[PDB]
RNA sequence: ACGGGGAAUCAGGGUUCGAUUCCGGAGAGGGAGCCUGAGAAACGGCUACCACAUCCAAGGAAGGCAGCAGGCGCGCAAAUUACCCACUCCCGACCCGGGGAGGUAGUGACGAAAAAUAACAAUACAGGACUCUUUCGAGGCCCUGUAAUUGGAAUGAGUCCACUUUAAAUCCUUUAACGAGGAUCCAUUGGAGGGCAAGUCUGGUGCCAGCAGCCGCGGUAAUUCCAGCUCCAAUAGCGUAUAU
């Protein structure tokens, strides 16, 4: 029932990707979740859904149409080479460390108190 | 002296405010207003006595 | 230093005399006749017309064949015609001064709902827009002060998702049916 | 203007620069005397300590006893006579209560009935005196 | 009195403001001196003295929030001891690290934009354009308003999932499910002698209390006080003070 059109489509030889703005037509139902657009474009461009990085979806007032933005890469080695790692963590293939930005700074200057190899001892 | 302070307000008899149905607010207040000022008027000789006027 | 606008304008001007009873009545005529909500929005359209007049006067002072008047002249006539307040046959800068205030309120979407016979009343028109029932070119409009353009005039009808249109029944209708057969079965 | 010379600008401008001081409203705004004599000091309001409750007489056939308080401002240390505005509001105010006082409305000018009083109380003990008058709030003790 | 770009207000002239995100300058408690460097008279660098203040084992040592938060003080007067480097950029030996610069939230009726608090129908009615009737009345080809009269029709506030959103969230938008007849899911703020929109209403008070920007009202029938009723103005705002 959902239809996808492609707009502003252009390939990137400088980044080994193709990029286009997506608009989905979903009249009467919720805005389609991002994981589902992946395979629908995979059926569209004859690719695998895991190399499909879409984001930036925001439905218009009144519903029925949601304009999103998507990337399609040449291969998975690229999709991990040139990609914001936060967008990789959307797919569970990347997971950042669990140190709050505050705790890294108390540990930073507490090592500034000591001089030499004893810098690794102050941390924890 | 200043001993007779609040004399009147203290000896004014109390009358409980009687409950009344709420007035239409918003644009409905202006709809009710426009009607009983222009469309429902009746042509009568003599000076039109005020809206709150009561003799 | 922050990345933001800080560009805010007021849309109206309060009148000088606060209790001119003559002034209080034509403002009250426009409110009741066009189903407005307060004196603000009738002052708003008066402020919208105030600019266009003085923006037209300032061009009337300059000579003809002036490239500034020639470009800005029809550019202002472009917008007034595309909103169906000025007729295309009267497109000349001296006819904007003779344009009055209720010509603008005629182009207000709320009135166009009542003008096209899609609403029982000018007040019934305003609740249809505030309840997301009509649309302009496949776009559900939620605002009665929407100034409809001349070309987007014929494309006003109910949204497809509306009981008044070809959509599901409302909350009341689905509740009058639940206990209607639930009490019968 | 009297002299309409083509190059009499410094003669015309120095004149208005001189004659402006004969305007009563202008002279008080551009001299410290009005600002130093102001107990507020250009502030719209001020907090002070009430130290006694004095009753002021009216003047012209309008005869009554106006209820006021002798406030001592805490920023300067000057003593002013604020006017307890509304009816039966003197019983809210007590002695040694800090109160927000405001101008009366004529901007440094005694107002109507009361002789030589230019200040009125608006709040008492950080609760609006109007709320005490309407009964919306009451004095915490 | 930091200057300017500018801001407020205006017919034309002007008047007033500009601490404040852009540019330029100045300064890091007060003065002074200087090291290093391409660049500093640097203060999140040193050395003094002055002021203030911390730790001490009393020998000494150490300090500079007019950075982001926060506290005290001062006052009429001003927010979280939050999240993040994803954006914007900057710095480094650098694609990789860091950035209270910055971004995102919290508080926020400073202020600005949009915009709910009902719509419709029937019935009794109060009338209006039409025909008859010298009136009276009549039907309603057509309505207009009013009435805790009745009637089902429409939605959002809220609850609430899913998605989207985002660095992770939140908000908005999107989708479901519940969600209104005194639709109690109840609009205040001021005023009603004049200026100035709006009661010679009722009760109380009796030059007292009080009102009132101004003129004034009040000394026993107050259109001005205290109240009730009604009405008027603006409407999620309105009143007061002060500068202009």
């Amino acid at each position: 029932t959902v239809t996808i059109r492609t707009r502003k489509f252009m390939t990137n030889r400088l980044l080994q990707r193709k990029q286009m703005v997506i608009d989905v037509l979903h009249p009467g139902k919720a805005t389609v979740p991002k994981t589902e657009i992946r395979e629908k474009l995979a059926k569209m461009y004859k690719t695998t859904p895991d190399v499909i990085f879409v984001f930036g979806f925001r439905t218009h007032f009144g519903g029925g149409k949601t304009t999103g933005f998507g990337m399609i890469y040449d291969s998975l080695d690229y999709a991990k080479k040139n990609e914001p790692k936060h967008r990789l963590a959307r797919h569970g293939l990347y997971e950042k460390k669990k140190t709050s930005r505050k705790q890294r700074k108390e540990r930073k200057n507490r090592m500034k108190k000591v001089r030499g190899t004893a810098k690794a001892n102050v941390g924890a | 002296s200043l001993a007779r302070v609040g004399k009147v307000r203290g000896q004014t008899l109390k009358v409980a405010k009687q409950e009344k149905k709420k007035k239409r607010t918003g644009r409905a207040k202006r709809r009710m207003q426009y009607n009983r000022r222009f469309v429902n008027v009746v042509p009568t000789f003599g000076k039109k006595k005020g809206p709150n006027a009561n003799s | 230093p922050v990345a933001r606008s800080w560009v805010c304008r007021k849309t109206y001007v309060t009148p000088r005399r606060p209790f001119e009873k003559s002034r209080l009545d034509q403002e009250l005529k426009l409110i009741g006749e066009y189903g407005l909500r307060n004196k603000r929005e009738v002052w708003r359209v008066k402020f919208t017309l105030a600019k266009i007049r003085k923006a037209a006067r300032e061009l009337l002072t300059l000579d003809e064949k002036d490239p500034r008047r020639l470009f800005e002249g029809n550019a202002l006539l472009r917008r007034l015609v595309r909103i169906g307040v000025l007729d295309e046959g009267k497109m000349k800068l001296d006819y904007i001064l003779g344009l009055k205030i209720e010509d603008f309120l005629e182009r207000r979407l709320q009135t166009q709902v009542f003008k096209l016979g899609l609403a029982k009343s000018i007040h019934h028109a305003r609740v249809l827009i505030r309840q997301r029932h009509i649309r302009v070119r496949k776009q559900v409009v939620n605002i009665p002060s929407f100034i409809v353009r001349l070309d987007s005039q014929k494309h006003i009808d109910f949204s497809l998702r509306s009981p008044y249109g070809g959509g599901r029944p409302g909350r009341v209708k689905r509740k009058n049916a639940k206990k209607g057969q639930g009490g019968a079965g | 203007g009297k002299c309409r010379g083509l190059r009499t600008a410094r003669k015309l401008r120095s004149h208005r620069r001189d004659q402006k001081w004969h305007d009563k409203q202008y002279k008080k705004a551009h001299l410290g005397t009005a600002l130093k004599a102001n107990p507020f000091g250009g502030a719209s309001h001020a907090k002070g300590i009430v130290l006694e409750k004095v009753g002021v007489e009216a003047k012209q056939p309008n005869s009554a006893i106006r209820k006021c308080v002798r406030v001592q401002l805490i920023k300067n240390g000057k003593k002013i006579t604020a006017f307890v505005p509304n009816d039966g509001c003197l019983n809210f105010i007590e002695e040694n209560d800090e109160v927000l006082v405001a101008g009366f409305g004529r901007k440094g000018h005694a107002v109507g009935d009361i002789p030589g009083v230019r200040f009125k109380v608006v709040k008492v003990a950080n609760v609006s005196l109007l709320a005490l008058y309407k009964g919306k709030k009451e004095r915490p003790r």
